[PDB]
C-alpha cells in the first residue's frame, strides 16, 4: 500500500464527516446535501455541497439529500458529492490514497457495487475499504488506542439522521444474525417537532428551526403522561425560542410538549410510524437475547451509544433503566421458578466524549493500523473482477 | 466442503449429441476423399465463369462430424469462394430453382461463414442471406437452428 | 430491500408470499448466476394491502436456511447433513434401509426442488465423507427421498390410521378414570 | 405503547352493548352510579390520558372499560374541534349543545361499528343513550376546566393543537 | 466547480475560525493537498499558538531558486524552525494578531496560500530577471539575441515537482516560457487526457482567446529543454508550452498569473475526472430514451387505482 | 391515482386522474345565515358550502372566497377544500396526490398559500399547480394551439407551440362570467326587474346560463330585437312570477366583445386572442390561427364560436384558415386535461412531494410548477 | 441508422425472429422448477445450435437458443480507445437498468459488450415483434449514440480549455 494517510469519509443521511487517518477530529462535518440547477452544457459542473449548498436555495438551486434512510439512492448526486469532497474540500488525489467509506449494516449489494465503480473508475482511488459503520463506533469508545484499553465485546446503538441500528459485536466479530434496525432517527424526530410547531400555527416551522429546537430544547423524560402533567404543575417548562426567517427578520416561537414528546419517538415509535412498533429498550433486548448465550453479559455490560441522535439529555439513562427493567424481570422469572437468587447482570449504557462522530473516529483509528492496506480492495483487484468484488455482504452470513 | 462436488455427472449420465442425431454412415477417409473429388470441380467452375454450376455441384454432398474439421473448413473455404464469385443478379433465379435440402445446405454454410469474418467475407454472405430468406421464407433459418451440431 | 412487515398481521402475509414464491436452489452457484447475471428470478407479489413488492434472490435465499442454518444464526447442521449424521449413526445392518426410504413430511418440506436438493446433497455428502472423493463406488450408493403429494398432512393422515388401529383396543388409551387416580403417572403408558 | 384505562382492573361493572357504565362523578341527570369525589374516575382518566394517547397509531382494547375510554377520547377530539376561538361561557353552551344533540350509538353512522357490539335488546339501546348523553355532557364540562385553566376568554393553545390529532385516524 | 481554488480551503476556514474565536481549542491535523503536498496544523505547546508546517518533495530544488527569501518576505516575523518531517514552518500566536478583521482575513488567506507561495519563487526569479534582460535589450537591440541565447541555458529553472510532471521555465527579454513535461499514468485518464490536451492547444488557435499566452504542444520535447536531466522523448510525456509575454506578468497581473499557471495540470486532471460524471449523465439520459423503445413492447392494460403508499383504492 | 381539483372562481370541479369527467361539481360558495335563528335544534349550522348553500340561499348571505382567480378568503377556501375531500369526493387527502390549478399572472402568494394549506392543513402526500390553459390543451388532443379559457372570474389566452409556451404572449383579462352576471343584473333593472341580494345574483346567473347567447352581428340583432317580438322569451323565478327578456339575451355576452359596456378599457376576447397570436414569433402564427381552443363555462354561449371565428377572420390576413375548436365538453376541458396530465408517467416525477416541501417551505412551488 | 448496417440487421432480425419460437418448459433435472435452459445448459436435447451473425470481425451477434429461452449477445464497433471506454460504461448503465428493460442480462457473456435474455414469459407477456424491433433499433442507433457522446466529450474539453486559458 501507499505511505500516504488514508482518507476517511463517513457519508451519513444528515451529515458527511470527511478527514485523514490519525487526526484529533474530522476536517469537515457538513450536511450530505447537494444544490443542483433545476451554448455548451455545464449544469453538472454548476452544483454545490454541504454548508455551501445550504447558501444556494435563495439562488434557485434545488437541494437534495442523495442518502435517505441510511442508503444512497441517487448515484448521479453521490458521484458529484464525492468528486467535490475529494477535489474541493479534502483537496486530494485519489491515485495516491486509500479510502475508508461507510454504509448501514442492511445496505444492498447494489450499493457497494455502485460505490466501488465510482471510486475505482471515476476517481481511480489506489484502494477502498467499505466499513461496517457502527463496528467503527465500538473502537471510538476506547479510553486510548493501547491494546489494554480495548473492549472487543459490546452492543452498539447507532442513531444518526436517517436510521438507527443496534449491532452486537463480541471478541471483535459482528453477530450479523442479531442486527436490529429501526427506520426512525434524527430526521423523523425533526419532522415530528416541525409537525407540532405547525399544529400550533407557530410563526416559524422551517426544517432548520425544528432541527435547532431538537439540539437545544428537547430531552428524554421518564413517562409522557407524568411529563404532560409536569407542564401543568410548573410554568417555566415552556421555553421561548428566537428564530430568524429565510427573508431576514426576527420571530419568537413558544416551545412546549415537543421538548419531551419528540425524543419519545425512540421509546414509543408508534408515535412516528405505522410500520415500526418495537421501542428501543425492547429492541436492544431482542439483539442480546438472539445473540449467543456466552456473550450476553459482555453485550449488556458495554452498550455503546453512537451518532448525533443519541445525544438527547437523559437518553442513555432512559435506555439503561428501561433495559435494566426488561433484563431483571426476565432474570427474576427464573429466580422465582428455581428458588435461588442469581448473580444478575449489570446493564451499562455508555455515553463518551467521541459519541457525536464515533464512526469517523473509529474509521480513523482502524485506518491508522499497519495492516489496513491488506483489508482494502486494491485497484488491481478491481481491474480483474470489476465492481462484483464489493458485492458480497461482509456483516451477514452468505450462501455459496 | 461437499456442496461443490459434482455427483450428477457420474450418477446420471446425460444424453450425448449422437443420441439425438444418427451416427454418420461413412468413415473419415471416405468423406475426406468424397470432398477432395468435389473441391477441384468447384475451383474449376470459377475459371470457366460458371460459378452457379460450381455451387450446384459442390452442394451435391456435405461433410459433417467432429472428426473432420480440416475437410469441413476446406469445404467452407470452397463454399465462400464460390458464393463470392456468383454475380448478385443471378442469386434470385438460382435460389428459386434449389430444392428445400439444397436451400437448407446453403443457409447452413452461410452461417458457418458468418461465424469466422477474419477468414470469410461477411458482406457477400449477408447478401446471400437476405435473398435466400426473402425467396424461401423464415423456415429455412428454423431448419438451421434445428440442424445437426457437427455441420 | 427496504420493505417492512413488523405488524403481527403481516406475518401471515409473508408466510403466503414464501409459500407461493420460494424454492430450494438445486445448485447454489447456478441460482447465484441466475440471480447476479440475469433478471429471470425477479417476481412481483401483491400484498392484501394492494401494495406490490419485488422479490428475486430471496426466493432461493429464504429456504436455504434449512440447508445452511447459520443464515438464521443456528450452529446446527442443515437438513441433508442432519439426516446423514442420523443415518450414519445407525447400526451397519440398517443404514441401507434408512437411505432407501428418507420420508419427507410437513409443510416446510413443500418448497419446490427440496427433494431434488436433499437427494443430491446426501449423495454428495456420502461422496465426501465415506468415499473421500473416489468416484468408482458412487453409482453403488442408493438413496431414495419419499416425497408424496399429500405429505404436508402425513401426520394427520397417519394419526387417522393409528387412531383406527387402536379404536377397539380401549386399554391402549390413557383413561379419565386412570388419569384421576394416577395423575401424570397415567401418561407413562405412552412409550419410553 | 399507548395508555389503557386503570378501570379495566374493575370487575362486575354494569354494561350496555359492550360499553362499561363506569362509576362517574357528575351533577348532570342520568343512569351513571355516583363515583367518590376524592378519587380519579374515567373522565379524570380520559382527559389526563387524551393528550398522550392521541399521538399513538396502534391500540389493543382490553375490555368494556377501554371501549368507554375510546368513546371519550373520540369525543374530546370533537370538543377540541367545537371549542376554538370561544369565550369559556360560549364554550360551555356550545359543548353542552354538542353533548346533547342527536348522535349515533354503536349498532346504528357509528365509526367503530366493528369493535363495539349493538345494544343487546330494544331497551338496552335506551340505557346506552341515556348513559352516553350523561357521560359526554360531564366530559365536555370537565374538559373546559383544563382548556380555560389560566385564561377565560380564549381557549389555551396548549389544548387547541390536539383539535386535528385524530385518535387512531377515527372520529365520531 | 469550473475552476479550482488556489489556496488550501481547510487552512483558510480553520484560521478564519481561530482568528475570530473567543476560546481556541487545541488541534492536531495532518492535511493532504495536490501534487503529493501535505500540511501539519497543530497547537504543540499552547492552544494559543498554531504551528503550520508544509511537506513537499521538490522543496530542496525550490530553495535553489530563492524560495526561503520569498517565504521570509511573505511570512516575516511568523517564520519558525522546520518541524520534523516537514520542509517549512510558520508559528502564529492568536494573541499577537493584526488589529482589524480585514488584516486578519488576508493573513488567514496568506497562510492558506502557502503551497502556491513556496512554488512561486522560480516564477518571480524568471519575471524579475526578464526585467533585467528587457532593460539590457532596450539599451542595445542587436546584443539582445545573445543575451536571450545565454539566458535560455544559464537562467533556466527545472522543477521535478511530482514524478509524472517536470515544469521547466526560463526568461528571455520579452517573455517567460514555461513547459509542462506532462503525463497521466492512469489509463482512462491518459485516453481522456489526449482529448483534453488536443482541444487545449486548438482552443488557442481560435479568435476569441488570442489575448492568452501562446500555447504549443508535442509528444519530442521543445528544443531548448531536450538536454535537461529527467526530460525523456520516448517516455509517454506530452510537452505543453506556455509563452507568457510581458502583458501576462504586468505588475497588476503577476500573482494571478503565477497562481493560475501552477494549477494548469491540476485543472486538467480535475476536469478529466469531472468529464466522467458528464459522460455518465449523457449515457443515462439515452438509457431513458431506449426505455421508450422497449415500453412499446408492453401491451396496454389499465392498472388498478392505488393511494400514494401503494394501498388499493375503492372509488370511481 | 391522484385527485384533480380545478378550484375555479365560480364552480369547484373535482375528481380522480384517469376519470372521463369530474364527479364533484359544485358552487365555489360559502353561505352564512343573515336572519334570527329562533327554533332550537332544527339541524342548523354556522355556515353552509356548495349545493347546500345554493339550496338554502333564501336565508344566507352567499360569498365566493375566490374573485378574479385569486383567493380573497383563505378560511372559507379551506372550508371549500374540506368539502371537496371529505363531503364531495369522500377521500382522505393524506392518501392522494392533488393536482391543483390557477390562471396565469396570479399573485405569487396565491400559489404559496395554496401549497402551504395543502401540505400543512390537508396533510397531502404530493401536489402540483398547473396553468389552466395548459391543461385545456391536453383535453384538446393538441400540443400546439392558443387556448382562450374564460371561467367565472378571469379570461386568459395562452399560446403554445409544439409544447413550448410563449409566456410574453400570455394575456389575462379580469372579465368573465361574474362580470356578465353583474351586467345582466344592471340591464334587467331597465325592463322592470331588480335583483340585488347575493341570493338573487344566483337567479340571474341561472337566467344567463339558459337565455343568453352571442349574436353573429350585434347591430343587426339589436335592430331585429328593437323591431320584433321574435328574439323575446321568458323565465320563471322561484316565486313563480315570470320574467320576459329580449335584447338583454345578447347584450350581456356582447360585453366579452365590447368590455366598455361594463366601463373597462380593454380589447374584447377576439382582439385579445389576435393580440396574443401577434405577440408570438412569425412562423408559429399560422398554426395558432388553425388551433384557437375555447374553454370554461363563459365559452358555452350559443353562437360564440361562430362569432369568435368571424371576428378573428377580420383581424387576421384573408390568406389563411382560422379554426375555432369549441368541444361540447369545453365546460370541463381544464379538469379533463388535468386528469390526463395527472395520469402520465413522467408527471409522477414532477409532483412537489411532502418531504421536499418540509425541507424547502412554500417557495418550492415557484421553482417546480414552472 | 441503416444503409451500411441494413444487410447485417436484416440477417439479425430474421434469425432472432426464427429463434423466438419459445414455450413453457419445466426442468428435467430439478422438480417443481422451471429455468431458462440456454442459461443453465444441463440438458442438451432442448438446446438449439448457437448461430453467429457478423458484419465484421469487431461487429458480431451470438444467438443461443432453447425450448424456453434465447440468449442474444453482441460485440459493437469500438474503433478507438475513447469508444472502448464510452461503450463499456454505456452498457453498464444500460445493464444496471435491466429490471425495467425485462429482456436484458445484468452481465454480458464473456467477449461480448451487452447481452439479452428473452424467456418464454417475455414472449407470453410482451409483444415479441416489438422485442426484436427494440433489439434491432438498439443495434441501429448505439453507434450514433456513442459517437455523439465523444462529441460531447470534445465539447467539454473545449469548455475547460477556453475557460482556463481566458483568465490570464
Ligand atoms: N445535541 C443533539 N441532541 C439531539 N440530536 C442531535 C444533537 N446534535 C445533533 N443531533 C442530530 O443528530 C443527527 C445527525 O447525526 P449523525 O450521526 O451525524 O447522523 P448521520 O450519520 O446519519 O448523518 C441530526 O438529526 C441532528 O440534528
Ligand atoms: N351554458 C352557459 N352559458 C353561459 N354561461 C355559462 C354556461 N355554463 C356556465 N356558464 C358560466 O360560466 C361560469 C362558470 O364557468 P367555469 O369554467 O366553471 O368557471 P370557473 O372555473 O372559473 O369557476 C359561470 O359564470 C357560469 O354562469
Ligand atoms: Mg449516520
Ligand atoms: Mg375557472
Amino acid at each position: 500500500a501507499s505511505f500516504n494517510v488514508p482518507i476517511i469519509m463517513d457519508n451519513g443521511t444528515g451529515y458527511s464527516k470527511l478527514g485523514y487517518a490519525g487526526n484529533d477530529a474530522p476536517s469537515y462535518v457538513f450536511p450530505t446535501v447537494i444544490a443542483t440547477r433545476s451554448k455548451r452544457a455545464t449544469e453538472d459542473l454548476d452544483f454545490f455541497i454541504g454548508n455551501d449548498a445550504l447558501k444556494k436555495a435563495s439562488a434557485g438551486y434545488s437541494l437534495d439529500y442523495p442518502i435517505r434512510h441510511g442508503q444512497i439512492e441517487n448515484w448521479d448526486h453521490m458521484e458529484r458529492f464525492w468528486q467535490q469532497s475529494l477535489f474541493k474540500y479534502l483537496r486530494c488525489e485519489p491515485e495516491d490514497h486509500y479510502f475508508l467509506l461507510t454504509e448501514p449494516p442492511l445496505n444492498p449489494p447494489e450499493n457497494r457495487e455502485n460505490t466501488a465503480e465510482i471510486m475505482f473508475e471515476s476517481f481511480n482511488c489506489a484502494g477502498l475499504y467499505i466499513a461496517v459503520q457502527a463496528v467503527l463506533a465500538l473502537a471510538a469508545s476506547w479510553t486510548s488506542s493501547k491494546v489494554t484499553d480495548r473492549s472487543l465485546t459490546g452492543t452498539v446503538v447507532d442513531s444518526g439522521d436517517g436510521v438507527t441500528h443496534i449491532i452486537p459485536v463480541a471478541e471483535g466479530y459482528v453477530i450479523g444474525s442479531s442486527i436490529k434496525t429501526m427506520p426512525l432517527a434524527g430526521r423523523d424526530v425533526t419532522y415530528f417537532v416541525q409537525s407540532l410547531l405547525r399544529d400550533r400555527n407557530e410563526p416559524d416551522s422551517s426544517l432548520k428551526t425544528a432541527e435547532r429546537i431538537k439540539e437545544e430544547c428537547c430531552y428524554v423524560c421518564p413517562d409522557i403522561v407524568k411529563e404532560f402533567s409536569r407542564f401543568d404543575r410548573e410554568p417555566d417548562r415552556y421555553l421561548k425560542y428566537a428564530s430568524e426567517s429565510i427573508t431576514g427578520h426576527s420571530t419568537t416561537i413558544d416551545v412546549g410538549f415537543e421538548r419531551f414528546l419528540a425524543p419519545e419517538i425512540f421509546f414509543n415509535p408508534e408515535i412516528a410510524s405505522s410500520d415500526f412498533l418495537t421501542p428501543l429498550p425492547e429492541l436492544v433486548d431482542n439483539v442480546v437475547q438472539s445473540s449467543p448465550i456466552d456473550v450476553r453479559k459482555g453485550l449488556y455490560k458495554n452498550i455503546v451509544l453512537s451518532g448525533g441522535s443519541t445525544l438527547f439529555k437523559n437518553f442513555g439513562n432512559r435506555l439503561q433503566r428501561d433495559l435494566k427493567r426488561i433484563v431483571d424481570e426476565r432474570i427474576h422469572r427464573s429466580e422465582m421458578l428455581s428458588g435461588a437468587k442469581s448473580g444478575g447482570v449489570d446493564v451499562n449504557v455508555i455515553s463518551h466524549k467521541r459519541q457525536r462522530n464515533a464512526v469517523w473516529f473509529g474509521g480513523s483509528l482502524l485506518a491508522q493500523t499497519p495492516e489496513f492496506g491488506s483489508y482494502c480492495h486494491t485497484k488491481a483487484d478491481y481491474e480483474e473482477y470489476g465492481a462484483s468484488i464489493a458485492r458480497r455482504y461482509q456483516i451477514f452470513g452468505n450462501s455459496l | 466442503t461437499f456442496r461443490t462436488l459434482d455427483v450428477d455427472s457420474i450418477t446420471e449420465p446425460v444424453l450425448t449429441e449422437q443420441d439425438i442425431f444418427p451416427i454418420r454412415n461413412e468413415t473419415a477417409e471416405q468423406v475426406q476423399a468424397a470432398v477432395s473429388q468435389l473441391i477441384p470441380q468447384a475451383r474449376s467452375a470459377i475459371q470457366t465463369g460458371n460459378a452457379l454450376q460450381g455451387l450446384k455441384t459442390l452442394l451435391s454432398y456435405v461433410p459433417y462430424g467432429n472428426d473432420v474439421q480440416e475437410v469441413r473448413t476446406q469445404y467452407l473455404n470452397a463454399f465462400v469462394d464460390v458464393l463470392s464469385n456468383i454475380r448478385a443478379a443471378d442469386i434470385p433465379a438460382f435460389v428459386k430453382e434449389c430444392s428445400t435440402e439444397e436451400i437448407d445446405n446453403i443457409v447452413n454454410f452461410i452461417y458457418r461463414g458468418l461465424a469466422n469474418p477474419q477468414a470469410y467475407n461477411s458482406s457477400v454472405l449477408l447478401n446471400w442471406h437476405e435473398k435466400v430468406v426473402e425467396i424461401s421464407g423464415i423456415g429455412c433459418i428454423v431448419r438451421v437452428l434445428n440442424s445437426r451440431p457437427d455441420l | 430491500k427496504g420493505y417492512a412487515f413488523n405488524r403481527t398481521a403481516d406475518f401471515e402475509t409473508v408466510r403466503e408470499m414464501k409459500e407461493k414464491l420460494c424454492y430450494v436452489s438445486y445448485d447454489l452457484e447456478l441460482d447465484h448466476k441466475l440471480s447476479e447475471e440475469t433478471t429471470v428470478l425477479m417476481r412481483n407479489y401483491t400484498l392484501p394491502d394492494g401494495r406490490v413488492i419485488k422479490v428475486g434472490s430471496e426466493r432461493y435465499e429464504c429456504p436455504e436456511c434449512l440447508f445452511q442454518p447459520h443464515l438464521v444464526g443456528s450452529e446446527q447442521p442443515g437438513l441433508s447433513e442432519f439426516i446423514f449424521d442420523t443415518i450414519q449413526a445407525a447400526d451397519v445392518d440398517i443404514r441401507k434401509y434408512l437411505y432407501r426410504a428418507i420420508v419427507l413430511s410437513g409443510g416446510s418440506s413443500m418448497y419446490a426442488g427440496l427433494p431434488s436438493r436433499l437427494e443430491k446433497e446426501i449423495k454428495q455428502l456420502w461422496f465426501e465423507r465415506v468415499l473421500h472423493g473416489d468416484p468408482a463406488r458412487l453409482p453403488n450408493f442408493k438413496v431414495k427421498i419419499e416425497d408424496a403429494p399429500r405429505r404436508r398432512h402425513a401426520v394427520f393422515i397417519g394419526g387417522a390410521v393409528l387412531a383406527d388401529i387402536m379404536a377397539q383396543n380401549d386399554h391402549m388409551w390413557v383413561s379419565k378414570a386412570e388419569w384421576e387416580e394416577y395423575g401424570v403417572r397415567a401418561l407413562d403408558k405412552l412409550g419410553p | 405503547p399507548a395508555y389503557h384505562s386503570s378501570f379495566l382492573s374493575l370487575t362486575d361493572v354494569p354494561t350496555t352493548g359492550n360499553i362499561a357504565m363506569l362509576p362517574l362523578k357528575t351533577k348532570f341527570r342520568g343512569p351513571a352510579y355516583p363515583a367518590d369525589e376524592s378519587q380519579m374516575d374515567i373522565i379524570d382518566e380520559c382527559i389526563g390520558l387524551f393528550r398522550a394517547n392521541c399521538f399513538f397509531r396502534n391500540f389493543e382494547i382490553k375490555g368494556p372499560a377501554d371501549r368507554t375510554l375510546i368513546y371519550g377520547t373520540l369525543f374530546i377530539s370533537e370538543c377540541l374541534g367545537r371549542v376554538n376561538g370561544l369565550n369559556y361561557r360560549d364554550a360551555e353552551r356550545q359543548l353542552n349543545s354538542l353533548a346533547l344533540e342527536n348522535f349515533s350509538i354503536p349498532g346504528s353512522g357509528f365509526p367503530l361499528n366493528a369493535l363495539y357490539a349493538p345494544p343487546l335488546s330494544p331497551q338496552d339501546a335506551e340505557i346506552m343513550r341515556t348513559y352516553l348523553t350523561q357521560f359526554r355532557q360531564e366530559l365536555a364540562y370537565r374538559l373546559l376546566s383544563h382548556v380555560y385553566a389560566t385564561e377565560k376568554d380564549h381557549p389555551s393553545k396548549w389544548w387547541t393543537c390536539f383539535s386535528k390529532r385524530r385518535f387512531m385516524n377515527k372520529a365520531l | 466547480m469550473l475552476s479550482l481554488d488556489y489556496n488550501n480551503i481547510f487552512i483558510y476556514e480553520l484560521l478564519t475560525e481561530r482568528f475570530s474565536s473567543e476560546n481556541p481549542s487545541s488541534i492536531d491535523q495532518v492535511v493532504t493537498d495536490f501534487d503529493g503536498v501535505t500540511f501539519h496544523i497543530s497547537t504543540p505547546e499552547e492552544k494559543t499558538k498554531i504551528l503550520i508546517s508544509l511537506s513537499m518533495k521538490c522543496y530542496p530544488e525550490l530553495v535553489n531558486y530563492g524560495t526561503l527569501d520569498l517565504l521570509k518576505q511573505i511570512y516575516g516575523a511568523y517564520v519558525h524552525e522546520p518541524e520534523m518531517g516537514y520542509n517549512f514552518s510558520i508559528l502564529i500566536d492568536l494573541q499577537q494578531l493584526p488589529a482589524t478583521d480585514e488584516e486578519k482575513e488576508q493573513l488567514a488567506m496568506s497562510i492558506s496560500m502557502l503551497k502556491r507561495n513556496v512554488l512561486a519563487a522560480p516564477f518571480h526569479r524568471a519575471f524579475t530577471k526578464q526585467a533585467e534582460l528587457a532593460d539590457l535589450a532596450r539599451k542595445d537591440p542587436e546584443n539582445a539575441p545573445m543575451l536571450d541565447k545565454q539566458a535560455t541555458s544559464q537562467e533556466l529553472m527545472a522543477i521535478h515537482y511530482r514524478d509524472e510532471e517536470t515544469i521547466v521555465l526560463w526568461p528571455e527579454h520579452d517573455r517567460v516560457t514555461v513547459v509542462f513535461s506532462t503525463k497521466f499514468r492512469e489509463e482512462t485518464d491518459r485516453i481522456f487526457g489526449k482529448v483534453f490536451l488536443q482541444e487545449f492547444v486548438d482552443a488557442r488557435r481560435r479568435p476569441a482567446i488570442q489575448t492568452a499566452p501562446q500555447v504549443l504542444f508535442s509528444y519530442d520535447p521543445p528544443l531548448e529543454i531536450r538536454d535537461i536531466q529527467g526530460i525523456q522523448k520516448g517516455d509517454d510525456f506530452g510537452f505543453v508550452t506556455f509563452v507568457l509575454f510581458e502583458r501576462h506578468f504586468t505588475p497588476q497581473n503577476r500573482e494571478d498569473c503565477i497562481s493560475h499557471i501552477q494549477v494548469f495540470r491540476n485543472t486538467l486532471h480535475f476536469h478529466i475526472k469531472a468529464s466522467k460524471a458528464y459522460m455518465h449523465q449523457r449515457m443515462r439520459k439515452r438509457v431513458a430514451d431506449f426505455q421508450k423503445v422497449l415500453n412499446r413492447a408492453k401491451p396496454d392494460v389499465e392498472l388498478e387505482r392505488k393511494t400514494a403508499t401503494g394501498r388499493s383504492f375503492v372509488r370511481a | 391515482t391522484a385527485l384533480v381539483c380545478d378550484n375555479g372562481s365560480g364552480l369547484v370541479k373535482a375528481g380522480f386522474a384517469g376519470d372521463d369527467a369530474p364527479r364533484a361539481v359544485f358552487p365555489s360558495i360559502v353561505g352564512r345565515p343573515r336572519h334570527q335563528g329562533v327554533m332550537v335544534g332544527m339541524g342548523q349550522k354556522d355556515s353552509y358550502v356548495g349545493d347546500e348553500a345554493q339550496s338554502k340561499r333564501g336565508i344566507l348571505t352567499l360569498k365566493y372566497p375566490i374573485e378574479h382567480g385569486i383567493i380573497t378568503n383563505w378560511d372559507d377556501m379551506e372550508k371549500i377544500w374540506h368539502h371537496t375531500f371529505y363531503n364531495e369526493l369522500r377521500v382522505a387527502p393524506e392518501e392522494h396526490p392533488t393536482l391543483l390549478t390557477e390562471a396565469p399572472l396570479n399573485p405569487k402568494a396565491n400559489r404559496e398559500k395554496m401549497t402551504q394549506i395543502m401540505f400543512e392543513t390537508f396533510n397531502v402526500p404530493a401536489m402540483y399547480v398547473a396553468i389552466q390553459a395548459v391543461l385545456s390543451l391536453y383535453a384538446s388532443g393538441r400540443t400546439t394551439g392558443i387556448v382562450l379559457d374564460s371561467g367565472d372570474g378571469v379570461t386568459h389566452n395562452v399560446p403554445i407551440y409544439e409544447g413550448y409556451a410563449l409566456p410574453h404572449a400570455i394575456m389575462r383579462l379580469d372579465l368573465a362570467g361574474r362580470d356578465l352576471t353583474d351586467y345582466l343584473m344592471k340591464i334587467l333593472t331597465e325592463r322592470g326587474y331588480s335583483f340585488v341580494t347575493t341570493a338573487e345574483r344566483e337567479i340571474v346567473r341561472d337566467i344567463k346560463e339558459k337565455l343568453c347567447y352571442v349574436a353573429l352581428d350585434f347591430e343587426n340583432e339589436m335592430a331585429t330585437a328593437a323591431s320584433s317580438s321574435s328574439l323575446e322569451k321568458s323565465y320563471e323565478l322561484p316565486d313563480g312570477q315570470v320574467i320576459t327578456i329580449g335584447n338583454e339575451r345578447f347584450r350581456c355576452p356582447e360585453t366579452l366583445f365590447q368590455p366598455s359596456f361594463i366601463g373597462m378599457e380593454s380589447a374584447g376576447i377576439h382582439e385579445t386572442t389576435y393580440n396574443s397570436i401577434m405577440k408570438c414569433d412569425i412562423d408559429i402564427r399560422k398554426d395558432l390561427y388553425a388551433n384557437n381552443v375555447m374553454s370554461g363555462g363563459t365559452t358555452m354561449y350559443p353562437g360564440i364560436a361562430d362569432r369568435m371565428q368571424k371576428e378573428i377572420t377580420a383581424l387576421a390576413p384573408s390568406t389563411m384558415k382560422i379554426k375555432i375548436i369549441a368541444p361540447p365538453e369545453r365546460k370541463y376541458s381544464v379538469w379533463i386535461g388535468g386528469s390526463i396530465l395527472a395520469s402520465l408517467s413522467t408527471f409522477q416525477q414532477m409532483w412537489i412531494t411532502k418531504q421536499e416541501y418540509d425541507e424547502a417551505g412554500p417557495s418550492i412551488v415557484h421553482r417546480k410548477c414552472f | 441508422m441503416s444503409n451500411t448496417l441494413r444487410p447485417y440487421l436484416n440477417a439479425v432480425r430474421s434469425t432472432l425472429t426464427a429463434s423466438l419460437a419459445l414455450e413453457e418448459f419445466s426442468s428435467e433435472i430439478v422438480e417443481r422448477q422451471s429455468q431458462p435452459e440456454v442459461e443453465v445448459g444441463r440438458s442438451p436435447e432442448i438446446l438449439l445450435k448457437p448461430l453467429v451473425v457478423s458484419r465484421n470481425e469487431q461487429e458480431q451477434c451470438l444467438i443461443e437458443s432453447s425450448v424456453n429461452s434465447v440468449r442474444f449477445s453482441i460485440r459493437i464497433k469500438q474503433v478507438d480507445e475513447i469508444e472502448r471506454i464510452l461503450v463499456r460504461k454505456f452498457m453498464q448503465f444500460l445493464m444496471g437498468r435491466a429490471e425495467s428493460f425485462f429482456i436484458l442480462r445484468r452481465k454480458p457473456v464473456q467477449g461480448y459488450d451487452i447481452s439479452f435474455l428473452i424467456t418464454n414469459y417475455h414472449t407470453e407477456e410482451m409483444l415479441k415483434h416489438k422485442l426484436v424491433d427494440f433489439i434491432i433499433e438498439f443495434m441501429e442507433e448505439v453507434d450514433a449514440e456513442i459517437s455523439e457522446m465523444k462529441l460531447f466529450l470534445n465539447g467539454r474539453a473545449r469548455l475547460v480549455a477556453e475557460t482556463y486559458l481566458s483568465c490570464f
